[PDB]
């Protein structure tokens, strides 16, 4: 049984959404070429529908970052007088300093994540959401957990002070309320370090955003490689379009002119079907981001490394440019303590079992303890309950249960 | 000359010997922001990724980060989102004609935060 | 896929019958394979589109399953999982091409500000609120839980000992009423 | 993925080396990059799946 704790916050790094491309695709095959449109629509529909494949994601991108984040009816303010039990929330708090009124933390992931231009009939939409937004939601739901708990995740916000909020999250952990009330002062100081560390973390541990940056680095290569197709020269004399026209008689330029837009044609159709592919895992990871926002922002989960390594007490959100970070904030128990322990103890005849506890032993004397914390106390009628006789339970052992009332006669 | 990828981009003037850019002429796409057509026939127009000097109105004309926006009427206000258009702007039909906005993200609220008080 | 069937894929025709009618085999064989290239390949794009599509729908049975097993066959505690508010039941409808979930949740009104402490201060021990949270209504302090409001009475039966009073921050003193007492005189 | 490979695409031979030797260049040409575009697809097909 643990005698001392660690208070730590680790850092998930989710993906939300994709660059909104779209593409011209007559413009791609056949640019300002009369000729080679008039072949191109021998192909039906096929633009159309590579139209409204990429349109349909585009849309996608925009319904993600709304499922993860916009999980408040209400935005949040936080209070003009930052007194939070002695917890620095500094560094996670948007700074008003700043025209973009981003926390500390979120301009560290902006700044380390990465994001020539030249248009053939491709093109980039702009997200619906702006960052300045986005980090207004994330704001909401931070100065929301941070003043009512999880209340304002069921119904109306119910101001709480932190102090107290935090004791019901130790409760929630199967930790009693005199572990932090008496030791606030350690509690918070490990916290406000925990979060400083944060700042070296994203600082080193280079790149560290990988899952981010990654997923631009895929978008842009992806777009680069179908502009390098253009070149390519599928079987016909030239790559260039306008070669062919200049040089050739119009039914000898339609056959060569018909290899270029079947190669094209393969090119961009390859592009939509992964782009489809890598939306659906973007797709994938923002239901993980949105699922883990609900559960762990706005409530304390019990699913075990959903939210961190260790007991999971809080977490608080940060914005990022194409996807989100969550800060978890965990309980971790320390320094151990070998204890000889009972199942049950005989005391007249009947068997006594630990009430929200464990039996152990201090090498001379029992007590009954919690679990994940070592607090010890003596063992009465109050901490335990009585089952049947003492003949039934395998590694009974023997002991007196103390003073129920006999003091007070 | 070359870019990073294909098309010469410059091209020497073989009488003047002088060295031209070419710019591929501007465009992009057109696209229809309309209420249902079983409620009114007034639609607006966008010009995405262009600027408000291109597209050869008035009065009607806005210049969002998503194009140029014409038809549609700006205000000062801001309202749930309906019709999305891009970069926290989207529009709306009132009655008598489509409104562009930037969207709110919801009513504001305080917490009463206190050390020592609880709802 | 069935409108594709007209495009004439840089053959003569798009009608098969019109080609193998006309032409006879060595001019035709030529303009049906163009229509067979192009034919194929819209095939081939139907079947991977419905592959995409068919994984969502995969993804959205699985949850469905997920949340019937867990939000109809038992009460969730995840949060948002079951609709908003506190999950108490749900209840199942069939539809045409999938389900719906009719969740009942517990959403709490009307509230009201009281003055609170973390512990009472009783004759030099740290009092502290048993599955509840220690309210004031500005002239006396009750216990209540924290989902909904009822002041009780302040005993020892509601209460917990840890030490002295010297370490908690916003202990405020009180009288916790020992319930032996009117058992004794 | 291998099957596909002793097909004819529209093509004489599903073998290059019986393209090569039937037809000269200019022919060959033709007939190769039939065969190209026939297992290219293929390829395609199994990545994609
Ligand atoms: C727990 O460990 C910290 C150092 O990490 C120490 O300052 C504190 O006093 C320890 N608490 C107990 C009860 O030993
Ligand atoms: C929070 O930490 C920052 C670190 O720069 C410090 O300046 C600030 O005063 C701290 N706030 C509180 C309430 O301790
Ligand atoms: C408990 O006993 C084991 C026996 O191998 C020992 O290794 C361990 O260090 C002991 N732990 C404590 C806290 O004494
Ligand atoms: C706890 O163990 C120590 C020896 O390690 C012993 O001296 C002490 O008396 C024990 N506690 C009690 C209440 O006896
Ligand atoms: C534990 O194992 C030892 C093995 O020698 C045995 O003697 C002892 O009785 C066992 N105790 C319990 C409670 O099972
Ligand atoms: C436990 O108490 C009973 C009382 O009858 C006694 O008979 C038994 O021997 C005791 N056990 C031990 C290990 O002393
Ligand atoms: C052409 O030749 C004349 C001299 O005869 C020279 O002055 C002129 O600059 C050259 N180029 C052009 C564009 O006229
Ligand atoms: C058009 O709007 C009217 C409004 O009264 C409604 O009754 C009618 O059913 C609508 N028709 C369609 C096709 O939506
Ligand atoms: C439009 O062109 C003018 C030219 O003076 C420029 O100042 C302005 O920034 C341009 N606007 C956009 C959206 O490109
Ligand atoms: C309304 O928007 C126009 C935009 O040109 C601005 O000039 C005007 O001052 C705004 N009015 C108010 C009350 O903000
Ligand atoms: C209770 O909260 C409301 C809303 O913030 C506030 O207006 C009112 O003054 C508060 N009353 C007390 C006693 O704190
Ligand atoms: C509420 O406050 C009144 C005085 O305003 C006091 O008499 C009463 O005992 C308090 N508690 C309850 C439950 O009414
Ligand atoms: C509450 O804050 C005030 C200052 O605003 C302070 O004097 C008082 O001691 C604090 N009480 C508690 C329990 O923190
Ligand atoms: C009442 O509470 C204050 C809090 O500072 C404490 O100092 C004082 O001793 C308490 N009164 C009694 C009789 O304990």
């Amino acid at each position: 049984i643990p005698t001392n704790f660690t208070i730590s916050v680790t850092t998930e790094i989710l993906p939300v959404s994709m660059t909104k491309t779209s593409v011209d695709c007559t413009m791609y095959i056949c640019g300002d070429s009369t000729e080679c449109s008039n072949l191109l629509l021998q192909y039906g529909s096929f633009c159309t529908q590579l139209n409204r494949a990429l349109t349909g994601i585009a849309v996608e991108q925009d319904k993600n970052t709304q499922e993860v984040f916009a999980q408040v009816k209400q935005i949040y303010k936080t209070p003009p007088i930052k007194d939070f039990g002695g917890f620095n929330f500094s560094q996670i708090l948007p700074d008003p300093s700043k025209p973009s009124k981003r926390s500390f933390i979120e301009d560290l992931l902006f700044n380390k994540v990465t994001l020539a231009q030249k248009f053939n009939g491709l093109n980039v939409l702009p997200p619906l959401l702006t960052d300045e937004m986005i980090a207004q939601y994330t704001s909401a739901l931070l100065a929301g957990t941070i003043t009512s708990g999880w209340t304002f995740g069921a119904g109306p916000a119910l101001q709480i002070p932190f102090a107290m909020q935090m004791a019901y999250r130790f409760n929630g952990i199967g930790v009693t309320q005199n572990v932090l009330y008496e030791n606030q002062k350690l509690i918070a100081n490990q916290f406000n370090s925990a979060i400083g560390k944060i700042q070296d973390s994203l600082s080193s541990t280079p790149s560290a955003l990988g899952k981010l940056q990654d997923v631009v680095n895929q978008n842009a290569q992806a777009l680069n490689t179908l502009v390098k197709q253009l070149s390519s020269n599928f079987g016909a004399i030239s790559s260039v379009l306008n070669d062919i026209l200049s040089r050739l008689d119009k039914p000898e330029a339609e056959v060569q002119i018909d290899r270029l837009i079947t190669g094209r044609l393969q090119s961009l159709q390859t592009y939509v079907t992964q782009q489809l592919i890598r939306a659906a895992e973007i797709r994938a990871s923002a239901n993980l981001a949105a699922t883990k926002m609900s559960e762990c922002v706005l409530g304390q989960s019990k699913r075990v490394d959903f939210c961190g390594k260790g007991y999971h007490l809080m977490s608080f959100p940060q914005s990022a440019p194409h996807g989100v970070v969550f800060l978890h904030v965990t309980y971790v128990p320390a320094q151990e303590k070998n204890f000889t322990t009972a199942p049950a103890i005989c005391h007249d005849g009947k068997a006594h079992f630990p009430r929200e506890g464990v039996f152990v032993s201090n090498g001379t004397h029992w007590f009954v303890t919690q679990r994940n914390f070592y607090e010890p106390q003596i063992i009465t009628t109050d901490n335990t309950f009585v089952s049947g006789n003492c003949d039934v339970v395998i590694g009974i052992v023997n002991n007196t249960v103390y003073d129920p009332l006999q003091p007070e006669l | 000359g070359r870019d990073i990828a294909d098309t010469t981009d410059a091209v020497r003037d073989p009488q003047t010997l002088e060295i031209l850019d070419i710019t591929p002429c501007s465009f992009g796409g057109v696209s229809v922001i309309t209420p249902g057509t079983n409620t009114s026939n007034q639609v607006a127009v966008l010009y995405q990724n262009v600027n408000c000097t291109e597209v050869p109105t008035g009065s009607n004309v806005f210049q969002t980060r998503a194009g140029c926006l014409i038809g549609a009427e700006h205000v000062n206000n801001s309202y749930e989102c309906d019709i999305p258009i891009g970069a926290g702007i989207c529009a709306s039909y009132q009655t008598q004609s489509i409104i562009a906005y930037t969207m709110s993200l919801g009513a504001e609220n305080s917490v009463a935060y206190s050390n020592n008080s609880i709802a | 896929l069935v409108k594709q069937l007209s495009s004439n894929f840089g053959a003569i025709s798009s009608v098969l019958n019109d080609i193998l009618s006309r032409l006879d085999k060595p001019e035709a064989e030529v303009q049906i394979d163009r229509l067979i290239t192009g034919r194929l390949q819209s095939l081939q794009t139907y079947v991977t589109q419905q592959l995409i599509r068919a994984a969502e729908i995969r993804a959205s049975a699985n949850l469905a399953a997920t949340k019937m097993s867990e939000c109809v066959l038992g009460q969730s505690k995840r949060v948002d999982f079951c609709g908003k508010g506190y999950h108490l039941m749900s209840f199942p409808q069939s539809a045409p091409h999938g389900v719906v979930f009719l969740h009942v949740t517990y959403v709490p009104a009307q509230e009201k500000n009281f003055t609170t402490a973390p512990a009472i201060c009783h004759d030099g021990k740290a009092h502290f609120p048993r599955e509840g949270v220690f309210v004031s209504n500005g002239t006396h302090w009750f216990v209540t839980q924290r989902n909904f409001y009822e002041p009780q009475i302040i005993t020892t039966d509601n209460t917990f000992v840890s030490g002295n009073c010297d370490v908690v921050i916003g202990i405020v003193n009180n009288t916790v009423y020992d319930p032996l007492q009117p058992e004794l005189d």
